[PDB]
């Protein structure tokens, strides 16, 4: 990035053909890019609004019946509550545009108007970077409303939180959520393991869900090859069949639907760092809403990107402010699996979305 | 373990509480008796086991408890056991030491019988007027 | 005196134990001290407004 005061100096004025920069500014002053589109679109499928700044997933026992007598009566039977509590994260984000009063005078409107436009694809960047940073960076956080500190989480992660039982399948401390392939390259046993490490929580196609996968396309050149019954990468076997797309569906939510591994529908991602593949849940009566929430101040005067007025006002320097406030936390923490593609050990979280490694 | 079937009528009795007795007691089964003031304590008082005592939560010295004597406990287990996992043994007969009122089915001359099992987790308490053989050979 | 800005982190609640921080406050927004009401009275009663400056 560029930074500093605009100056004299940073003005052009004219091309040797005549043709005034103020016009190649005009171009940039409304246009948004199919980048920053795609990035808002994959923000746009992946969240939702959050209401309650902490939520509580409570869950009850089982009673169960006994066989009747002519004398006697039944043994009597009770169910107790508990609940996990999960809290979403908020922090504020700052902005400046600087000018000299001979920068104001002389530099063409257009440019002026392109740099607000560019503020709201920084806006856009900043969103999609601390949705992705949500879902890949594994450490945990903390986050204080009304004053009294909660933590906010990823996916499971080998912590001591237990996933809730789902069907007389019963889970443990440590349970995780961030997976390692254990080969150099994807096998349909991986999409298999990732996809059933879904469904044990739930969100089945019986519970009316749709599963979604989002790779780079270096691991598609892989699921291609995924015929039933035959060998792929590692020596591992197909147990389904892959089946390409329309021209499944052609087209899902308005992104390039290539096709189905399983029932779960893989999309191209070209944000995706290479060595790493999502998988989400989507519909049916567990995935009404997205993985990560995002958290927004309580007070309308406050939500939403801001311009504030600046501090040095008309002479010799000009500034002003924009501002965003807001944060993220993930409510499913079993509702989608992030698999990273390497040969053995530890997870990696990709540099490009640790927390506090950067900016939009 | 937890009362399941209760009857104020002759199967069990209001009593004082001796001492406080803590959260790490909560839902634990002991055998208990009458000290010389009136009070509940755990094991034999003067009474000898007056009966069987289980508290929900922590409890405090001169607050009110129901012992009782006949009448079925679930939940069930040992009293050294875990409450809630640790349960007992189907169809066995439980004894209580008399001197700490722990409870577990290893039988002993001293000791006061206090139920029996019918299933792991259900004991049928009726507890004995005095202890399994007040004469040993 | 504590002095310096008021920074987040002087606020410590919005409420504690079901009361307002904002009622709080409320109580002292229009109080007046006794001894400052005895101040006034003694500087009404010891002063007078100058009209000549010498």
């Amino acid at each position: 990035n560029q930074g500093g005061y605009n100056t004299a100096g940073d003005i052009k004025y004219k091309t040797a053909d005549g043709v005034s920069y103020d016009s190649l500014w005009n171009l940039f002053s409304n246009v948004t890019d199919e980048w920053n589109k795609h990035k808002s679109k994959m923000v746009q499928l992946m969240t939702f609004p959050v209401t309650n700044q902490t939520e509580k997933v409570p869950r009850i026992g089982q009673f169960g019946f006994e066989k009747a007598s002519e004398f006697g009566v039944p043994e009597s039977k009770r169910t107790e509550l508990s609940f996990y509590q999960l809290a979403y994260d908020f922090e504020d984000y700052d902005l400046a545009f600087r000018y000299t009063w001979k920068f104001l005078r002389d530099a063409p409107s257009s440019q002026i108007k392109a740099y607000h436009n560019q503020a709201l694809q920084a806006d856009a960047k900043l969103i999609h970077r601390k949705v992705m940073e949500a879902i890949f960076d594994n450490r945990e956080r903390e986050a204080d409303i009304e004053g009294l500190p909660y933590k906010v989480y990823p996916l499971y992660n080998g912590d001591n939180m237990i996933p809730p039982e789902y069907n007389g399948t019963t889970f443990s401390t440590g349970h995780n959520h961030y997976l390692v392939s254990g080969g150099t390259k994807i096998d349909s046993a991986d999409v298999e393991m990732a996809a059933d490490h879904i469904r044990e929580h739930g969100y089945t196609e019986e519970n009316g869900t749709q599963l979604i996968a989002f790779a780079h396309k270096a691991e598609i050149q892989e699921v291609r090859r995924f015929r039933f019954g035959q060998t792929n990468n590692n020596s591992a076997v197909a147990n389904y069949d892959f089946v390409q797309s329309q021209g499944p569906q052609s087209m899902w939510k308005g992104l390039r639907v290539k096709g189905s591994y399983d029932d779960v529908l893989w999309i191209e991602e070209p944000t995706m760092p290479a060595g790493y593949v999502l998988f989400l849940a989507t519909g049916g009566t567990l995935a009404q809403q997205n993985l990560v929430g995002l958290r927004e101040h309580e007070d309308a005067a406050w939500r939403g990107l801001r311009q504030i007025p600046g501090n040095q006002t008309r002479y010799p320097l000009i500034d002003s402010f924009y501002q965003r406030s807001f944060g993220t936390g993930i409510r499913q923490r079993g509702g989608a699996v992030v698999l990273q593609i390497k040969a053995s050990g530890t997870y990696d979280i990709p540099t490009k979305w640790t927390n506090g490694g950067g900016f939009e | 373990a937890r009362y399941d079937k209760y009857n104020p009528y002759g199967g069990g009795f209001r009593a004082p509480l001796a001492a406080d007795w803590t959260d790490a007691d909560a839902g634990k089964l002991y055998a208990v008796g009458i000290n010389n003031v009136g009070a509940v304590v755990k094991g034999a008082g003067q009474s000898g086991v007056a009966g069987v005592l289980v508290l929900t939560k922590g409890a405090k010295a001169g607050s009110i408890v129901d012992v009782m004597k006949f009448g079925e406990v679930v939940e069930f287990g040992p009293t050294s056991g875990t409450p809630g996992t640790d349960f007992g043994a189907a169809g066995t007969a439980y004894y209580a030491d008399t001197s700490t009122g722990a409870i577990n089915s290893t039988s002993g001359e001293a000791k006061v019988k206090v139920g029996h099992t019918v299933g792991a987790q259900r004991l049928i308490v009726a507890v004995a007027d005095g202890v399994v053989d007040p004469s040993p050979a």
